[PDB]
C-alpha cells in the first residue's frame, strides 16, 4: 500500500492507491484506503484490512456523535489524541495498522500515527510498503509555497513511483482535498487521470 | 393503595406509577412535527425563563444523526439523558451495519429502555415524550414516544401542554404532500392555536430534513418570515 | 392485604396481582385465530386513534417467522418486548437444531419468561396475551398464552375485549376444515358480533399459512371483499 | 399479622403463606396414582374449557423419562415449570451415573428446590403438587410432593379438587398386587366417587409401566372400555 | 411490634420470630436418644397417616455416616435439608482429614448453618430440632440441636411433641451404663409415659451403636420383642 | 403519600423528593456569576462562623481547572463531592482528547450523575446547586446546575439564599459587555440588594477569566477597593 | 479404530471393532464404539476414548430430553447441527474425535462430524484409522440398491479388511440396522459370526 | 475449494464445487459450499468447515430476524459490514474462513472477507485453492456485457479449470443466479450438466 | 418509631436496636476476671439445666490460644460464632507476624465485627459480651466487649446477670498484685455476692494464666477448694 497527506497554506491533500494483495496474489484491484471521518477531516489507512476497516467506523461514528454533543467538529490533534488512546491501550494486542488523519480546525494539519499509539505532526508524511519511494519524490519535489493544483499534481508523481516499485501498490490513485472554503472534497476520477495524462505517467 | 409503586397492577390491570410519569409530560413546551411532500419538519415552543438566558443553548430539538432529530417534553434532566442514549444507540447500529436502514428500530430501542423501568422495582420511569423525525431507506419518518414505552408512527403529531390544540387543529387542517413553505405555516399556526390569546408566540424552533438531503436548523430571522 | 405483591398468595391461594395483569389484557384490541383445512388464520381489529396516525404501521399481527406468527393484546410496549424475545428465542433454536420442529416449544419458552415474572418480588407481570399461530412437523397450529404462562392449544380462540363474543359464537359456529374464504368469512362475521352495534368494523389485519407454504398477508383490497 | 410474607412465623410455629400455597393445589383437577402387581399407574381427571380446545394438547400426565412419569395439580404455569426442572434434574443424574437407581432421589431434588422457595424472601412458593410414578432398582414407586416440599411414598394416593374422595374411597377399597386391569377399574371408580353425580366423567388420561418395560399411555379408547 | 422479622431484638433482648420456629418443634413426632454401657442409641415414633402410606420409606432416623445418626422433629422439608447439609458437611471433614475425631464439630457446623439464618433478614430459620448420636474418637456422644443454633450434650434426652412427657420420666428413671437391652426398654417405657392412654405406640425406629462397631437399625420384628 | 421515595410520581407528574432537595439549595450562602467584556466573573458571600475559623480555606469559589471554576449552594460534604468529581471528570476528557474543547459537556456529566441520583431507590439527591464559569473554544461561559440535573447557560445567575433577590437586580441593571471593573462593581452592588439592611457585606470571594488568560483571584484587598 | 456408516432405500447399517490400544499396546479386545443415542439413531465414535465416552452420555441425554418436550424424535440432521455447535463452541480445547450420525426420519441419513464441528452428509462415510481401507471396499462394491443383507455383508468386509490391515482395528465386529419398521436393532453376535464365516472370513 | 462470485448488469452469479478433504484423503464428494442466506443473498464458504457451517447458520438467522425487524433485506453492503465486525471481533481466535457474499438491493454486488473481517467489494472475486485458476479464467474472459447465460457458463468453465488442476476441487459445479425478477434461483442439476457437456468439458 | 431498625437514630442520638442487644447479654450466667500479680484469671458460673446434661461439655472459658481465653454472655449461639472468629483471627494474626505482640488488636478485631453489624441494614447485632483475658507483650490483659463494639481495658470485671453485684463487691474489695490463691478466693467471694442467698454456688469454672506460662484450667477438685 501507498498512502499520502500533505499540508500547504490554507490545504491539506491526501491521496492512496488502491490495490489489495493477499501476498503476491492481487485480489483486489479497487479497494478504498481514504475516508472522509469528518466535516474537514479524511483518514487513510494501511496495514491489516480488518482492523484498518474497524477503526474507520469507529472514527466515523465518535466524530460525529462528538460534533453534536459539542456543536463543533473534533480538533484534528483531538482526533490524534483520541486514536492515541484507543491504539495504546491495546497495543499488546493491536490494531495492525500504520493511520494518517489529516484535516482542517484553525489551521491545517497532519498527523501520522503506529499500532503503539505514538502520534506526531509533520508537513508531509506517508505510510505503506511505498511510502519510501513516495518520500524520496517529497524529499526533492515538495515545497511549502506550493499551490493546490501543484500539489495535486505532487502527489500524483509520489504514488506513481511508488506503483512503479512496490508491487504491494497499484490501482487508481485517489485524492482528497480539504480546505476550509469547500471542506473535504474527493477528486473526480476523470480529473486525476487527465491530470495522470498531462504529467506523462502509466497505471 | 395501587397507586404507589411501578410493580403494582390495580385491579383494572392498570400501571397508575406510569400514567403519573405520563402527567409529568404535560408539563413540557408544545412541540409538533409532520411530513409534507419529500420529507418531515419539527417545530417547538420554548419557556424564555427571562432575559438573562442564553438563547443559542440547550436546544428543545436536538439532532441524533444528519438525517435523524427528536424533540421531548417532561422532566428536562430525564429528556436529555434519553437523548444521549439515542445518539449513542444510533452510532452503536451504524458501526454493526454501516448505515441506519429503518429509524423504527432506533425509536424501539429507545422505547424499550423506557419500558424496562416500568417493570422493574427500584427505579422510576423516565418523565419523558419524545418526538422523532427523520428520512430512512423506507422514506420520511414520525415517531412519538412516552414514559410507558408505547410507540406510534404519525403523518402530524405533538407533545406537550398544548398537544391537545394542536392535535385537533390538525386533525382539522392537515393535508399529506403538502410542499415546505405550507407545512410549516400550517404548523405555526396550529402552534398558535393551542396558546391563550392575549399570549403571543415568541421566536421558536424549526428543523427540516427532505428525501437526500440532511437536516436543516432554521435560524431565528428565517423562523420570523413566518411569525 | 393479599392483593399488593405478586410474591403474595391469598388464603384461598390465589395470586391477585396476576389476576389483575388479566385484566390490562380485556383492554386491547379484539384478535381471533383458527384452523381451517391445511392451514390456519389470524384476523385483528385496530383502534385508529386519529386519521394523523400512520396505517402502515406498529401492525397487531406480527410475523416471528416465515411459518409463526403472533397477535397480542394488553399494554403495547409490553407486548412488543414479548414478541421480540419470541423472535430471538425462534432464532436460537433454528440456530441450535437447523429448524423449529414443534411451536409449542417456542410458545413455552415465552411462556415461562411470562411465568418467573409472576414468582419473584422487584417485577410485575407482563400484562399481555398472545395467540400464535403457524405451521411446523406437527402440522398448523394455534396456540394462546396469558400474563400467567397458562398455555392452551385451540381449533379457534380469541383475545381482546371482544374476546367472550367471539368465542361463543365461534362454539356456535365454527367447524373444521373449511375452506380458506370461507374460514375467514366465519372469522369476520364472528369478529362482528363483538362490537356494539351502530359501530362499525373499518379495515382489519388478515394472515393466513397453508401447509408446504410461506405465511400471506392480506393487503387492505383482498381484507375488503370480505367487509 | 403473621399471614403476609413466606419468611415470617406465626407464634404458634406456623408458615401460613405456604399453607395458602397448598390451597392453590386444591383447585387442580383430581388425579391419583396406585401400585398394583408388577407396576404402578397413573390417572387424570381434565377440565375441557370448550370444543374448541386441542384435546391431543397440554397433557396432564407427563414422562419424565421413559421409567418415570408426573401428574400435578395447582397453578398450570408453575407445574409446566417444575416438570421441565423435574427433566433437566433426571439427565443430569444419568449423565453422572448412567443410570437412576433410586427415584426418591429425583423427587427430593424437586422437593428441595420448592422448599427453598418457602425460606428466602423474595420469592413465592410455587403453587403446585406431584405425584410421581416409577420403576427403578427398588422396584415400582409412587410418591407425591406438596409446595412445602414436604415428600411421601404411598401404594396409593391422589392429588386436586377430589382428592379427599379419592383418598377415602381407596382406603376402603385398594388392595396391593391387583392384576393391572382390576387396578385401572378400582382407579377409574375411585375417580367417579369423586365427581358430583349428575355430573359424568368424560375421557380421562391412564398411564402404566410394569418392571422390565417402558411407561406406555393408554389411548382414548382403551380409557373408553373402562367407562 | 417486635415480633415480625428475624433481624429485630424486643427490648427486653428477645428475637420471638426465633422462640416461634422453636414452636414448629413441638408440632413433631417424639423421638429421645440416650447413652448406655460403651454406646448410644435412639428411638422414634411415627405419625402413620393412612394405611396407604409405604412403611419402609421417609425414616425418621437417619444415618449420617457409619458411626452418627440424626433424630429430627419440626418442619419436614427444612429438616431433609439440614440432614443432608450433615452428611455433605460430615463427609468434606472426612476427606480433609481422613476421620471424624469430634462428632461436636459436625454438630456445630450443623448449628451454626442454623445461626445464620436468625441474623440476616431476608431468610427464616430453620424450624428443626435434632438429636446427633454416635461413636468418635472420645466415646460415645449425644447432642441436640434447635432452631437457634444452640446445642447442648447429654446423657438422654428428647424432641417432639412428648418432650416433656419423656424427659421428666427419664429425669426420674435413667441410670448411665445400662446393658444395651435394659437401655432400650426404659426407653420404650418413656415414650409411653408421653402418649395419651387410650392410644397404644405402634412400631417405632430403633437404631444403636457401642464403641468398635458401625450402626445397627432394628427391623420390626426385633422391635416388636420390647412392645 | 408521594412525598417520601426519589422514585416515586405524584399524580400531577411531580417528584416531590427532588424538590425538596431544591430547598437545601436556598439554605447556601449566596453567589453570582456573569459575562462582560472577553470574560466571565464570580463573587460569592460567605458565612463567618465565628473569628476562631481560618478565613483562608474551605472556598466558595473553587478551580476545576485554569480556565473553569465553579460556586455551590446547598449541603457542603455534597458539594465538595460534586467538585471533585467535577475535577476528575474534567482530567478525564483532557486526556481522552487533549483538551476541554466546550464545558457545556463537563456540566453535563455532572449534571449527569446529579440526574441518576433522582432515578434509583436506594440514594437521595445531591442537595446542591452549582455555577460553573469559564473560557472555552465556543468563548466565555456560564451555567447553572441543580439536584434534578437542570442545567441552563445564562449572561448572569445566582444560587444561595438571596438569588431572588440578586437575579431581580440584575434583570433591572446587567448589561452586557461591561468592562471588567464595572461588571465587578455591578456584582458587588447586586450582592448587596440581597442583603437586609443594617447587616453589611463583609469580604466576599471574586475570581475572574478572560480570554487568552487563566483564572485569576481576587485577594482580600483587591476586592475591599469595592466595598 | 474402524467404524462405518451406510444408507440404502429405508435402512441405515452402522458397523464398528471393538479394540482399544494405547499405542501400539492392545490394552482391551472388546471395548464398545457403537451407541443408540434415540430409537432412530446411533453413533459412532473414534478418537480419544474420554471425549467419545462423554458425548455418548450427552447425546443419550439430551436427545431423551428432547424427545420428551417436543414429542417427536430429534431430526437427524439437527442431530448433527447440535453436535456440529457443541464441538465448535470448544475447537481451540476439543473433543479430539470423529463422529457418524446415521439415522430414519422421513429418510436415511448418515453424517460424519470432525472435532471442529465440520458436519457433512453422505450416501457412505467410515471413520478411524482404518478408514482407508473401508473406502477402499466401499467404493468398489457399495450399492445403492443392495439390500440390507446385502449391506451387513459389505460392511462385515469392509471392516474385515480394515482389521487385516490396520494393528490399531481389531476384534467382534458390531453391527446395528435402523429401519422405520424395526428401529434400531443390533444384530447378535452369533448372526455376525456365521455370516463371517458364510463370507469366508477370520478374527 | 473453489469458489466463485461474479456481477454482471442485473445479476449475481455464485458458483462451487462440492469436494471436501482431510488433506489429499477425500471424505466427501458432495459437500455444499454455496447458501441462500436471505431473498436476495447468497454466501459461499472456504476454509475449516466447522467455521464455516456456523457463519452460514448465523447468517441465516440474522438475516431473517433483521427483516421482520426492518421490513426490508439487510443490504448488501450491510451484510458484509456485520459479517466484518464479527470476524474481526474474534481475530485472535478466528474463523478460519474466506467468504463470498453476495446479492441484489438497489444494484448487484459482490463481497469477498477474510478471516480478520477485512472486507472489499469488486466486479467479481474468487475464494480457496482453485481461486487462482479460476483468476486466470477470469482475467481472459469476463465481460462486463455479459449476458446471464453467458455468465453461467464462465463460471463453469473457470471451476472446470480449477477443478483440473486444484487436487483439492472437484465434483458436481453448483450455480446460483439471483435477480431481482426471480431472487435466488439455485440452478438445477441437469441444466448445469447440460451446459457442461455442450461447452465439451468432464466431472 | 425509632426503635425497630439497627439503622435509625433516635432523636437524641441513640440507637434503641443495639441498646436492645445490651439487653440479652444480661441473661447470660455471671462471669468475672481479674488481675493478680504477674497474671490474670477468669471464673464463671453456668446454669446446669438438668442432670441429664453432660458437665464435661460446652465451657462458658474458652481458650482462643494457648495465652489467650475468653468468656462469654448473652446468646449462645452468636457467643460460639464469635469466639470462632477470635480463634480464626488469632491465628492470622500469628501465620502473618508470627506471634500476637499485642491482645488488643485480637479484640479490636473482633469488637469492628461486632460494630459492623450495628451500621448496616439486613442484620442484627450480635448479643454478647465478652471478657478476653491472656498474656502479651504487654503484660497480662483483661479487656471487655459489647454488642455495640464498645471496649474496656480492666482490672476486674465481670459480665452476665450478676455483674452489677460483682462489680460493686469489687469496686470494695479488690486489690492488685494479690498472690493467685487469693485472687481466686476474692473471685468466688465476689462471685456469691451476686447470688441470692438461699442459692448457693455449684462447680464453677476457674482458669488462670502468669507470665512465662501457658493458661492453666483448674479441674473440679481443685475447684473445690475454694468452695
Amino acid at each position: 500500500t501507498t498512502t499520502v497527506g500533505i499540508t500547504l497554506k490554507d490545504a491539506v491533500i491526501m491521496a492512496t492507491e488502491r490495490r489489495v494483495t493477499m501476498e503476491n496474489f492481487i485480489m483486489h484491484k479497487n479497494g478504498k484506503k481514504l475516508f472522509q471521518i469528518d466535516t474537514y477531516t479524511g483518514m487513510t489507512i494501511a496495514g491489516l484490512v480488518g482492523d484498518a476497516q474497524v477503526l474507520v467506523r469507529y472514527m466515523k461514528a465518535e466524530l460525529e456523535l462528538y460534533r453534536l454533543q459539542r456543536r463543533v467538529n473534533m480538533p484534528i490533534e483531538a482526533v490524534a489524541t483520541l486514536l492515541s488512546n484507543m491504539l495504546n491501550q491495546v497495543k499488546y494486542m493491536p490494531y495492525m495498522v500504520q493511520l494518517l488523519v489529516g484535516g482542517i480546525d484553525t489551521a491545517p494539519h497532519v498527523f501520522s500515527i503506529d499500532a503503539a499509539g505514538g502520534s506526531v505532526e509533520d508537513i508531509y508524511a506517508s505510510t505503506g510498503s511505498g511510502s519510501p519511494f513516495v518520500y524520496g519524490v517529497l524529499e526533492s519535489q515538495y515545497s511549502e509555497k506550493m499551490t493546490v493544483d501543484e500539489g495535486v499534481d505532487l502527489v500524483i508523481r509520489a504514488i506513481s513511483a511508488a506503483k512503479q516499485r512496490d508491487s504491494a501498490s497499484g490501482g487508481m490513485i485517489d485524492v482528497a482535498v480539504i480546505t476550509r472554503k469547500d471542506g473535504y472534497v474527493q477528486l473526480p476520477t476523470d480529473q486525476i487521470e487527465s491530470r495522470i495524462r498531462k504529467l506523462g505517467l502509466i497505471l | 393503595a395501587y397507586d404507589r409503586a411501578i410493580t403494582v397492577f390495580s385491579p383494572d390491570g392498570r400501571l397508575f406509577q406510569v400514567e403519573y410519569a405520563r402527567e409529568a409530560v404535560k408539563k413540557g413546551s408544545t412541540a409538533l412535527g409532520m411530513k409534507f411532500a419529500n420529507g418531515v419538519l419539527l417545530i417547538s415552543d420554548k419557556k424564555v425563563r427571562s432575559r438573562l438566558i442564553e438563547q443559542n443553548s440547550i436546544e428543545k430539538i436536538q439532532l441524533i444523526d444528519d438525517y435523524v432529530a427528536a424533540v421531548t417534553s417532561g422532566l428536562v434532566a430525564d429528556a436529555r439523558v434519553l437523548v444521549d442514549f439515542a445518539r449513542i444507540s444510533a452510532q452503536q447500529e451504524k458501526v454493526t451495519y454501516g448505515s441506519l436502514v429503518n429509524i423504527e428500530n432506533l425509536v424501539k430501542r429507545v422505547a424499550d429502555q423506557m419500558q424496562q423501568y416500568t417493570q422493574y422495582g427500584g427505579v422510576r420511569p423516565y418523565g419523558v415524550s419524545l418526538i422523532f423525525a427523520g428520512i430512512d431507506q423506507i422514506g420520511p419518518r414520525l415517531f412519538d414516544c412516552d414514559p410507558a414505552g408505547t410507540i406510534n408512527e404519525y403523518k402530524a403529531t405533538a407533545i406537550g401542554s398544548g398537544k391537545d390544540a394542536v392535535v385537533s387543529f390538525l386533525e382539522r387542517e392537515y393535508k399529506e404532500n403538502l410542499p415546505e413553505k405550507e407545512a410549516v405555516t400550517l404548523g405555526i399556526k396550529a402552534l398558535k392555536s393551542s396558546l391563550e390569546e392575549g399570549e403571543e408566540l415568541k421566536a421558536p424552533e424549526i428543523a427540516s430534513i427532505t428525501v437526500g438531503n440532511k437536516y436543516r436548523i432554521y435560524d431565528q430571522e428565517e423562523v420570523k418570515k413566518f411569525l
